[PDB]
């Protein structure tokens, strides 16, 4: 079973194989997994119910896979197709940010985005 | 005439029909025959703008597509059970290893004056110790001169001479009395295990050349 | 090994270094811009 | 000539000793494909191809060893 | 930065394409004064 | 079937060209040597 | 003679040491399949036939040294 | 003489098979005691396989001390 | 007569070799106990009986190769 | 002179020995490239190309050991 | 007479290689033991005999090499 | 004559040294492609680093090579 | 003199024991680190262990060396 | 005489064994370089000149391995 | 005598074989300081004085080797 829940919507609040990114490569979660909590990096999630595959681009959050078999899923904002052109624009002010200062680091996350975004 | 070069023209000849027989007068939707040559054509293009990728990536590549094709048909001509084998005779690769190796440290030495030999001075360490970085820098950089062709001789010919020895040993193992003769297929098995796996190992040497005489190359054409 | 040693080395070397000049040649000049023709025909079949 | 020939019998059992590190060599690229497949899940169409791309090249080092020990043994 | 302003920065970047209701954008919109205090005494009060 | 479009960066492979008739040179006096004992 | 047949004994001897490889190989693998499928306890039905595939390839390499002990055993 | 004396030694060096199965047998059980404790409910699963990964690995020791002995006795 | 005794006395040392792996070999599975046992705090009552079974097994190679020592020991 | 061509023949069989640690070399490095691919898919077009330059440098060292043993067989 | 007592020497000497696998062997287990130790903080008291039972298992391969040393000598 | 076969026998030996440097020539690349992985952009840093690594793992075994010529040829 | 040379012979053989508990002291002393930088704190414990394990390695060692000095003497 | 030069050249090439293990070193040291600068993209400072006294160190005894085969060789 | 001489010689090369276990162990140890001061940015202070007493040790176990080889070699 999967829950993905976000502080403004809920998706998938069981699921046959759920391919998430985290800080530790990505990890792929079918049937019970180890019940561990990794947590997300912003990413390019894919869901799969079934063969029918969704893909939600995701902010980061954290992970953890429930000792029940509950995949908790929380990050704070999402489908891919609806986030995508300006924001490559946006990445062009964010070269700027990173010459002037904690923008710099700010920025550093903008550069991650777009790189993100790109990448799909 | 000499054996060399009467296979030296057997592969000519296999070369130019995948340009002149395989394709249906360039047919632009593309014939099944005519796809394998594309994708030839883009994996050299792919590696090649990815290896001497800069602002003349484009000027050796042809070079290194007869590099390949040289390569990838007489790793194929080679391994007939019949065929006289230009490559097992290991001097014309290691000649043509050679030669191109010189012909980058030639080409190194023009294009980077007689600072080509700061090329092997890799990094910043205390100086009296950077002429040694030299040294054991430019001795492992003409290891390179042979290892380049003795890679590719060395497959060749172990994967002629293992089957050969083994072929001649399960004759005579099937030469002799019937029961053995009997549970006598197993050891031609093995012979075939080694022959599939001598043509995936002679395509993958093939590239193995192609991506290592990119790499020397983007030494040769940029400093560093 | 004396099938991997003739002495007729320079005799396999000329039909050898004439068989790569002769493919240099024929792939650079013939081979690969008949795969280029493909590949820009195909790009303006595309832009119109 | 006895010498020689016994020579050659012992010497093969020499090179016979460097298969050893290819067999090693087979399992690592195997467990590497096992690890990767039990991260992932789904990994699995990319790597399947380079844990074959592993195997050839692996197993190749290992023949190197079988043809000096067959030019010792039947040679 | 917390590990939570690390993603906060990401969500405002997400909301980045132009299709985007008014609601996300009023997500992102933001107004707050964080007054300091001490002992009784108030150091200014200053945005986030 | 076939077009002929010249590539004149043949004469960029000067020092290749060079090195094939040092070695041709070369393995010519090797090939005399190893006709002889 | 005494020579040659002492060779055989002795090279067979020197052959089976190549076999320690492969066996320290094989436990690899397994290390990998138990260790995986512990991370994931569904990946086992497409993790068990990969096992299987790279144990037979890793014990391949000790058939062949195998092979060359029984070739000098009794050649 | 020299040929029972090769019968002696040719069994003394394929003892040294041996050690690369006593290594092996261990990385099994590693294996097995990490993944127990790994899952903590794997351990049906797993101890199938861990009794097939140890007879395998095993084998090929076996494979070692049979050659030591037939050297010795024949 | 002295050939074939100083032979028995070498093979003898030879044969030791076989036991370097039997150590190693129990070192990992009492490595394994450890780690296990540290993660957990409570998986050690199912771990202890399984560790002793590795154990045994790991040292039985080490018994095999001691008993061909003294086979070329005492001949 | 018969102990001269005994001394290169086990020679040769001495020298095969050195290739098994290429052979162990060459899995190291693939199993680092199924690794790094696993852990990050995105990883894989920039690694490919670093993945088998690495493979190739690994393998020369086999080569060297090789190129000796050819020349004691051979020569 | 020479040849014999020879080989009782040079049988020794190959006896030694044995003991270099026990040499690890004990340092894997207390490697394992301050690996442990270090990350629970606590599991010491249970784990302490656990590392000790190891030590001594792992010695005793060792010391197996030792013996046979001692009886060539 | 013996003098000769002893040149022939060191050089043998000799060669196993190689064995070493491809274990480390393979540890040093197997790291790169693992820190890449790991960093997606340490790479720029790393790489001059693995060049060196490698030329310095690389030169031990260059060390056994000359020796076995030393005996081979000398 | 045969038993001579054999005594020189047999003490080199015995160096090759040493080397296995070279490598084993410093995998004790990287647990030792390791250790030490996840904690900051286990530290006070943990040298003792440490300095426990680094004797008893190196004791296997001495064992070996003993054998060189009995074949040297005799 | 004949077995005194003799001497030289086998214990030369035996001697050359030794210097494997340095070469295994220096890697396990690059490895750690690599892998340390991989994780903090920023110890880089701190870890280079320890890297640096770590490479010598290692080498060090590969060195002390090699002045002795020059003793045997030469001497 | 010829053979005493040569048993030096000799047996000094097959003592410079233990010096290979001191360099991986030398490496091992700066490994381990490289990991732990990318681990931690800041354990340094203390874990540099403890690395220089565990490659102390390590190095020990080489010199011992040496040792033996010198006097060997020397006599």
């Amino acid at each position: 079973k999967l829950q993905f829940a976000l502080p403004h919507e809920t998706l998938y609040s069981e699921v046959t194989q759920v391919n998430l990114p985290a800080k530790s490569g990505r990890i792929g979660v079918l049937a019970n997994h180890v019940p561990t909590v990794e947590q997300l990096l912003p990413g390019v999630v894919e869901v799969m119910e079934g063969s029918n595959s969704k893909k939600f681009f995701i902010s980061g959050g954290f992970a953890t896979v429930q000792p029940d078999s509950q995949l908790c899923v929380t990050a704070i904002e999402a489908p891919l197709e609806s986030f995508s052109e300006n924001i490559k624009n946006l990445l062009a002010e964010a070269k700027k940010n990173v010459s002037s200062s904690r923008e710099a680091a700010e920025a550093a996350i903008q550069v991650e985005v777009l790189e993100n975004l790109q990448s799909v | 005439l000499t054996t060399f070069s009467l296979y030296t023209i057997i592969v000519l000849l296999v070369i130019t029909s995948l340009y002149t027989l395989t394709n249906n007068n360039n047919k632009i939707i593309g014939s099944r025959w005519l796809i394998s040559q594309e994708a030839i054509y883009d994996t050299i293009m792919n590696m090649t703008k990815g290896q001497i990728g800069g602002k003349n990536w484009g000027l050796y590549f042809p070079m290194i597509f007869t590099l390949f094709m040289f390569i990838f048909i007489a790793n194929l001509i080679s391994m007939i059970p019949y065929s006289f084998a230009l490559s097992a005779h290991l001097v014309f690769i290691i000649s043509l290893s050679i030669v191109i190796w010189l012909g980058n440290t030639i080409l190194g030495l023009y294009k980077h004056g007689w600072v080509f030999f700061s090329l092997f001075v890799p990094a910043g360490t205390p100086l009296p110790l950077v002429p040694l970085l030299v040294i054991i820098e430019t001795l492992s950089y003409f290891a390179r001169a042979i290892s380049l062709g003795l890679r590719l001789g060395s497959n060749i010919l172990a994967g002629h001479l293992l089957m050969v020895i083994l072929a001649g040993l399960t004759f005579n193992f099937m030469l002799i009395n019937l029961f053995t003769l009997v549970f006598g297929f197993v050891p031609l098995a093995m012979i075939l295990a080694i022959m599939m796996l001598e043509f995936a190992i002679g395509i993958i040497q093939g590239y193995v050349w192609a991506i290592l005489t990119a790499s020397y190359l983007k030494d040769a054409v940029y400093l560093h | 090994m004396p099938q991997l040693v003739p002495f007729y080395f320079m005799n396999q070397l000329t039909y050898g270094f004439l068989l790569m000049i002769t493919l240099l040649i024929l792939f650079s000049q013939f081979f690969l811009p008949m795969i280029l023709r493909l590949y820009v025909s195909r790009l303006f079949i595309s832009k119109l | 000539m006895q010498l020689v020939l016994a020579a050659k019998y012992i010497g093969a059992g020499i090179s016979t000793i460097g298969l050893l590190g290819a067999g090693i060599g087979i399992a690592i690229v195997f467990a590497a494909l096992i690890n990767g497949v039990s991260r992932n899940p789904s990994i699995k169409d990319t790597v399947f191809p380079m844990a074959i791309l592993g195997f050839a090249l692996s197993e190749a080092t290992g023949l190197f060893c079988l043809m000096v020990s067959f030019l010792l043994l039947f040679g | 930065i917390s590990y939570a302003a690390y993603l906060n920065v990401a969500a405002q970047a997400i909301r980045s394409t132009e299709l985007q209701t008014a609601s996300v954008l009023n997500r992102s919109q933001t107004d707050a004064f964080y007054t300091q205090y001490k002992n009784a005494s108030e150091p200014t009060p200053i945005t986030k | 079937m076939l077009k002929r479009f010249p590539t004149p960066i043949l004469k960029v492979y000067w020092p290749f060209f060079v090195a094939g008739a040092a070695v041709y040179y070369g393995m010519s006096k090797a090939a005399d040597l190893s006709s002889n004992t």
